[PDB]
DNA sequence: CGAATGTGTGTCTCAATCCCAAC
DNA sequence: AAAGTTGGGATTGAGACACACATTC
């Protein structure tokens, strides 16, 4: 009794509007559905995000379906919940996961399965934004209600939870109910710690999206989770992960003459031929150029070679008492009394 | 200019007979189709902070069966909460401002009065700010020498040193005539204290000097432009362009670092010119993210751009945390799938209708 | 006026630092990123026409690295092929004009007047005419009353009248020099029949002058060709589906627009609207001079500031469009490749532009 | 002893008007299409190209061709689509819509043989060649002129315009055509049924109403599907029954009278579904047909209110002024001809 | 209602720029 | 001979100003 859990495959995400790019998300992604049926789990929990785009290109469309109806035909139950890129966003489109309708469970409720002999209670639903938060807590204490039966559970939710992204949550941790599992989406980082006498997973992306993600990469490898549910609960020794081979990417500060040596030996020492980005100063690059080959393309720089507390800085730089600049401009701005105010300096603290 | 609105009620105004519509912070985007009603809001609003001008004719601003156009807006600056009321019944114009609920003013004068000091901004520098409108993305960029660090001082809040050295006029002149009581006076031990008043008006010139133009205005712009040209090529390279980076004057004119040579905004194509207008406002923006959390209203920003440079454009949108409310108008859905407030246009008989989106 | 486009190659011109491409009749879709190297194309046939101005700088136009600028061009006008070479090597230009074959000038200047001999349109009426740049599809209606009228006449042909009010200013200062070569000069008297003979004679000419003037024949012929237009102008502009009675086009050519309950002008309409009337304006004066002056035109991102439905419904339009012989568009849109005959595909590598041709 | 279908143009995804009911329109009139071809259990379906609109059409559009040919396919009836001009991939590494649909249709660019009851049957086919790619095209045919001459029974599925039926957009003649038993042609709206090469060509037409100059066909020919019985050895048009399906009315008025007025509400009634109005009504009559706009769809009828030569001599001549002179010097000073002995010939000879 | 307004428009200018030909 | 030097030409930008148009007291 295995399941996989997989998220945030962005089909279609066309980086640095190179073809290269494009495809090797493809691949990634074909390279994900070949381990899992290479694995043969029993239940695949695809948590939001399959595409990049509402309307994605035909090919991504044909290499999701003809993705998904292997695993449908191999007797692998898979469930999706629609991530934000694919919740439709006007009145008659359809979203791009109503094409994987009958190789697919869509999951916006309850679920039970029959796994030899045990009732294990999926739920799920789709992304809410941070606007319709009270919507979803009320869909989320209904899968509450409906789950106290059962001693297996698990919840399938495209939501960005406060203690894990403060960026952009859109729910907060208290407002989760208890479950064994939680299948969760939409934050690229691989993320698996307990939570609620359960284990909380983000699978994270399958390739690296946004540019921040290969310090991920080198020390957290992409892909998804393989989940064994066969004890009766679920701890953190029960889960591997399943690493996939992605683009590689070079790093490089070049401003010194000692950050050249730097490139040669990390960009073959890594499998396929990596993307450099960076700075590179003027004076490397012509140097640099009898390696190109080595790399798909080199996304690097040619580098050639608090106002209150400013104010009184440039004062006393010409001769001037800033504090006195200071208060007087808080004075007019505001259009208080400075007749109250220049009256007194001159008094006292003047010479 | 902590500047934000939230909501706007019009009749009889170009093809809205009747709508009213709620703002939210965030991307809010206006979707519609053309001629759909979509810009008509936006010169409502307009409308609204700055009374018709010749440029801004009656008949051109009435629905052309009727005769005559009202509308109210709400909205707050440095957290008071304003209301201004326009309307032209069947010859004469009347118009109402209100402060938290009280009025403040009653006349159609005393509301422009009103409007451009609560702002600090007129009514021709408001378009090269707050209201950008269709092509005019890169018009602040081909401003004139004088009129581009003109609006430079705006967009960076440095014009509120201005107010304090035109003030400091009437400060140093007023301190001047309680010295002229002993200069008038003087011709025609305790004379040390005669030296003491002398000394002290010849100091405020000084401070004058400070908050004048030259003195602390160009130097804080000129320690303004390392960070923006910063922020400009953060926001620019994520138009995966091939340029080494893009290099900000002092006198805030643009130059593209090509790997062979040195382009100008001349000779970037129409795109590439929106690619570096639409990032230095925003690097303009990022650069002072709690300064001055102004608002931002675009209308098609999008045009001149391929597939690619309009979605990369949105994910730039998305990332953006130093505008509170950036209001666009698009008739691209690369723009729909970022907002979090959408608000849908249509048209039925010459009539536009409101359907807002949460 | 039979001006069709053949092929042109070009020369460390801006990012193109080597392109060869040919046209070919229909319509002619140029695609690519922003930046690629789309406009850059037609910077280089204006280049070829009219040499470099003082805003259009050689450090404008070469190739920001190198130092020399070549490109030649071949077109038809009329029925003869035409081809123009021109170059800078390293602070020296100079300019080729060939004529089926034949060389015609060899100096810049002399190119330079030879080429606005045979299109009749100098350097500001071709980019109002012929080559219509970003968002100028519509600056033309809500242009200047004096400058609307004046591009009006060089669309419809009228502009060919005006060189001969001008060239009639030649014969008539020049037969009045035949007087004065006359004034100052048992046998007298068979001259005083010259007096009336010439002076009743120039006044004829002048008086002919006039026929050929702006308000005599220009402003007539072009009353006579409204009615035609406003009628093209309707059946195309009702394909863009908007909710107008009918428009109505002035002598004078600025437009007005039929509400149900109103009538509006290019004033206030919306920029996507303007370009709905440009179009359909242009289309229908196409229309109107099927043979007069069949002229190719070149249009650069038309649809732009146009929402998906009116970029779809303008493709259907162009499709219909049989007037213009050879009309080339550029577009950052994928609305125009499924409808062109001809797709020039026109990528970049880094700062170098490519071309790949489809047939 | 066996039917197939003949189907083409359905324009999947055409928004016309940017009308939802219009958008809609042509998914049903598709479904059922699909719907009356299950009621039929036809051997083979031969879709002719265009079955979508766009390359980038809308997934709804595509769901909705999906789940029909997956009907198709389970029931054992094989269906073979030759791409249309709609669907032609101008770029090169994106896909056509049609990709989606290979585990249950043939996508034809060559030749294939079936046995269908006991008789091989010729079936070849390619994608839409634009005018330009022609000589390409006339290699393909002659290709599968070639590899048929064995059977007496095949068929030829194009999707081009030919030239006696189209004189505005064809991209080949009828010569061109090599003899076959049948025709399944396409990108045509126009039903067309006729004899030709000792065989049948046959233009399905379209599905929906698509281009407004295509109801002057419908109401004399019902728009729809073909049903052909190749049971005996050669084929005639008596075997050939058109099922047609029920598109969406059209309604035309020139309400500028009150006699034509009654033409339209009387037709707007005896019409099946909400119809479409179009054409010119005077704006005095418009108000009192407003009355109808709950028992029709939409409305898109107009509010009406209530060379050069000949004529610059006849502009010269009526300002007083000899026209033959102004002409004839209009064409001297274009030309670079002496107008000195144009004009000397004018003042000695013909003045006064 | 007529004056006070900014707002735009047409047009005119000195001045600069840079291509083009010439010595 | 060769190289810059130089004035003829065309267009452009900024700076002035009467002439309107329309709002507004
Ligand atoms: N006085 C008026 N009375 C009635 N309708 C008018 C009037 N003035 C303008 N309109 C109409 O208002 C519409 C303009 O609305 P806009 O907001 O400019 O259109 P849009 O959807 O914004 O397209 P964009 O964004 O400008 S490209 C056009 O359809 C005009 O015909
Ligand atoms: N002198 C020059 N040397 C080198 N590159 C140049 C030069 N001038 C311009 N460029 C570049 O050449 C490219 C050509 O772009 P464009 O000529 O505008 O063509 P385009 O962008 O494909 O078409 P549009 O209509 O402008 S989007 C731009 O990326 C410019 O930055
Ligand atoms: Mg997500
Ligand atoms: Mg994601
Ligand atoms: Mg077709
Ligand atoms: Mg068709």
């Amino acid at each position: 009794m295995m399941f996989v859990h997989i998220a945030d495959n962005h089909l279609g995400y066309r980086q640095y509007n190179l073809d290269d790019r494009e495809k090797d998300i493809y691949d990634s992604f074909k390279l994900c559905i070949k381990k899992i049926l290479e694995i043969k789990p029993d239940v695949v929990l695809h948590s939001g995000d399959l595409f990049n785009d509402l309307r994605p290109p035909v090919k991504a469309l044909r290499i999701a379906m003809q993705a998904f109806k292997k695993l449908h035909e191999n007797n692998i139950k898979v469930y999706i919940v629609a991530g934000n890129h694919e919740m439709p966003r006007r009145l008659g489109e359809e979203s791009p996961l109503a094409l994987l309708k009958d190789y697919v469970k869509i999951l916006d409720g309850k679920d039970v399965i029959n796994v030899n002999g045990e009732e294990i209670f999926i739920c799920g639903t789709y992304y809410h934004k941070k606007s319709k938060r009270e919507e979803m807590l009320d869909k989320l204490k209904n899968f509450e209600s409906e789950a106290k039966n059962y001693k297996k559970k698990i919840l399938m939710l495209h939501q960005g939870i406060n203690p894990y992204i403060p960026l952009d949550y859109e729910l907060e941790h208290f407002d989760l109910p208890k479950f064994s599992y939680y299948a969760l989406g939409h934050i690229h980082k691989r993320i698996l710690e307990r939570f609620n006498d359960g284990i909380l997973a983000y699978s994270g992306s399958t390739e690296i999206i946004y540019r921040n993600e290969y310090e991920d990469y080198k020390k957290e490898g992409k892909g998804f989770y393989l989940v064994d549910f066969s004890g009766n609960d679920l701890d953190i020794s029960d889960i591997e992960k399943i690493d996939i081979e992605c683009r590689e990417f070079v790093e490089v500060n070049i401003k010194d003459k000692k950050s050249f040596n730097e490139a040669v030996n990390k960009i073959e020492r890594c499998k396929n031929k990596p993307v450099v980005f960076g700075k590179i100063k003027r004076e490397f690059k012509p140097w640099f150029d009898t390696l190109k080959d080595k790399i798909l393309i080199n996304k690097a720089i040619i580098v050639d070679d608090n106002i209150k507390e400013l104010l009184v800085d440039y004062a006393n730089r010409q001769g001037i008492d800033g504090d006195l600049v200071l208060s007087l401009y808080k004075a007019l701005l505001n259009n208080e009394n400075w007749k109250e105010l220049l009256d007194e300096y001159y008094n006292t603290k003047f010479r | 200019m902590s500047m934000i609105l939230k909501e706007i009620r019009m009749n009889n105004f170009k093809s809205h007979v009747n709508s009213r519509i709620k703002f939210e912070k965030g991307i809010v985007a206006i979707i519609g189709e053309n001629g759909s009603g979509k810009s008509s809001i936006f010169e409502a609003v307009f409308f609204a902070l700055f009374g018709a001008g010749s440029n801004f004719n009656y008949d051109t601003i009435i629905t052309k069966g009727k005769k005559s156009v009202y509308v109210e807006l709400d909205f707050e600056v440095n957290g008071n909460n304003y209301k201004i009321i326009r309307e032209y019944d069947s010859g004469r114009g009347g118009a109402k401002l209100y402060k938290n609920g009280k009025p403040y003013a009653t006349t159609i004068s005393a509301v422009n009065k009103a409007v451009n000091e609560i702002l600090g901004v007129d009514r021709n520098m408001f378009l090269n700010s707050i209201y950008i409108k269709q092509g005019e993305i890169a018009k602040f960029l081909s401003l004139k020498p004088s009129e581009k660090l003109e609006t430079v001082a705006k967009l960076l809040g440095i014009d509120e040193f201005e107010k304090c050295y035109q003030k400091m006029g009437e400060i140093v002149k007023e301190y001047e005539k309680r010295l002229e009581r002993i200069e008038g006076e003087l011709n025609y031990n305790l004379e040390k204290e005669k030296e003491k008043l002398t000394k002290f008006v010849e100091y405020l010139d000084k401070v004058r000097r400070i908050f004048g133009r030259n003195g602390f205005q160009a130097y804080l712009r000129e320690k303004y432009v390392p960070l923006i040209q910063k922020y400009l090529n953060e926001a620019f390279s994520e138009f995966d362009l091939p340029y080494s980076f893009v290099e900000l004057t002092k006198d805030f004119e643009v130059r593209v670092h090509a790997p062979n040579g040195v382009l100008t905004i001349d000779n970037l194509s129409g795109g590439e010119q929106i690619a570096v207008a639409l990032s230095l406002r925003l690097a303009i923006a990022n650069a002072l993210i709690g300064n001055r959390v102004e608002c931002i209203i675009l209308d098609e920003p999008t045009v001149y751009l391929d597939e690619n440079r309009r979605a990369k454009l949105a994910e730039i949108f998305r990332k953006v945390k130093s505008i509170p409310q950036m209001i666009i108008i698009t008739h691209h859905r690369e723009l729909e799938d970022v907002a979090d407030v959408i608000i849908n246009v249509k048209k039925d008989g010459n009539v536009s209708k409101v359907k807002i989106n949460g």
